[PDB]
């Protein structure tokens, strides 16, 4: 990067969606000043979502459903392997959520 | 308001600061718009509150 | 959204006038949003949040 | 001199001439101007495109110039 | 198909938070991010070309040094005229 001054407007130069995710990287990169590391750092990310996710298209929820899947990735993140009751305990959520999202676990590919 | 005595000029009156703001308030939006402090004018109204 | 006009304008009502297109002009609202909620554009909306 | 310090971009100077001197690897115009006619023109492929340049710009090749680079 | 991509996603970011140094654990705001200003439908995110081929000729302008346009055009697969082209492109920056 470094240049990446430079390239502040030619970022954008006859740009595409990338300009919308340079917002995004806008939102990270302020977020990066809440992290508190450097914010010009954010064009990394961004480029790394250009080359492990990018490439194809996908569809986004709007509802109930991301709020269940950051429940679960938050239970799930902490397994490992004989802490059922921890996730129960610290995440206040009965043996069959945390059950539901080992499985949620076990069943991808 | 209640009346009460001054050193002052023939040609100056003692207003209290706490109604100034409250009586020329448009006039603080206006100006605190043409400064560039405020951005709309709620958000002058924020800053005056 | 029918401003500036008496009347505002369903995706048929509009499609006639252009094109026919249905996920297309959908389509068409959802990256004008998008591109109204960039925040290069968007930091005098955000304060019309509040009301 | 607001010249010297400035690098050797602000010549325009032809393609041909503009690969000739990252050869040697000229950074300042003031590297440059300390460098004579007769040492330059062993480089192969510029004899007729520099004098008019530098001319137009109030500069001529040979000149001295003490403490160089400044940094 | 949602469910499994979001997971991805989320899981992705994490670690290459973790990569950057940042908590993996602020993925998940950014995904709502990605969300709030977003959500609606499906778009194709494919390549984004643009900072691709920047990135591309900024590494093959940093490799040049004075005389190596053979191996770039041995590596990068790119003839003398692009080298030209990002010799004054980076010329055109002061």
């Amino acid at each position: 990067d470094t240049i990446l001054a430079h390239l502040d407007n030619p970022a954008e130069d006859t740009s595409r969606f990338p300009a919308l995710l340079a917002e995004l990287n806008d939102l990270l990169r302020g977020e990066l000043s809440r992290l508190g590391v450097d914010p010009a750092h954010s064009l990394e990310i961004v480029v790394a979502i250009c080359k492990h996710l990018g490439g194809g298209q996908v569809y986004i929820p709007r509802g109930q459903a991301l709020d269940s899947l950051i429940r679960d990735l938050r239970i799930w993140n902490d397994f490992n392997g004989r802490n059922v009751s921890e996730l129960t305990t610290r995440y206040g959520v009965t043996f069959n959520t945390v059950y539901k999202a080992i499985r949620r676990m076990r069943r991808l590919k | 308001s209640v009346i009460t005595v001054g050193y002052l000029r023939l040609h100056q009156c003692g207003l209290p600061k706490k109604m100034a703001l409250e009586l020329f308030k448009p006039f603080i939006y206006g100006k605190l718009e043409l400064r560039g402090l405020a951005t709309t004018i709620k958000a002058a109204k924020k800053m005056v509150e | 959204f029918g401003i500036d006009m008496n009347t505002d304008y369903t995706l048929e009502e509009v499609g006639k006038q252009f094109d026919v297109t249905r996920e297309r002009i959908r389509q068409i609202e959802a990256k004008a949003l998008r591109k109204l909620r960039h925040p290069s554009r968007s930091e005098v909306l955000r304060s019309f949040l509040d009301d | 001199d607001p010249i010297l310090l400035r690098p050797v971009d602000d010549l325009e100077l032809t393609v041909r001439s503009a690969n000739c001197l990252k050869a040697e690897a000229i950074h300042y115009i003031g590297d440059l101007v300390q460098r004579t006619e007769v040492e330059l023109l062993k480089t192969p492929n510029s004899l007729t495109e520099i004098k008019d340049v530098l001319a137009s710009r109030g500069l001529s090749l040979g000149m001295r110039l003490e403490n160089w680079p400044p940094a």
